[PDB]
């Protein structure tokens, strides 16, 4: 009942859809407590 | 440091005098300004 806590993948192209690999990107972000330093892009449009 | 913004404005201007800081007039443009965000209570230069 001693266990190493980790456990590595096995990757074969073979394997289910779901068995797989799947990359992750979470966009976790933490909101409102400072001085903004990113935004989203501001559009423009040809001048008159 | 105006709210997290932390603003610089500056000169050089050429001069000719002996001893003290020269009377006169002129204005400092602004330089630079970075949204740092901390709590600046002192302060310290960097000679070489
Ligand atoms: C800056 O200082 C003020 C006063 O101590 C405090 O309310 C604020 O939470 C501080 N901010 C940071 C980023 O430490």
């Amino acid at each position: 009942n001693c266990y190493f806590p980790l456990q590595s993948y096995g990757f074969q192209p073979t394997y289910g859809v779901g068995y797989q690999p799947y990359r992750v990107v979470v966009l976790s972000f933490e909101l409102l407590h400072a001085p903004a330093t990113v935004c989203g892009p501001k559009k423009s449009t040809n001048l008159v | 440091n105006i709210d997290g913004y932390f603003k610089i404005y500056s000169k050089h201007t050429p001069i000719n005098l002996v001893r003290d800081l020269p009377q006169g007039f002129s204005a400092l443009e602004p330089l630079v300004d970075l949204p740092i965000g901390i709590n600046i209570t002192r302060f310290q230069t960097l000679l070489a």
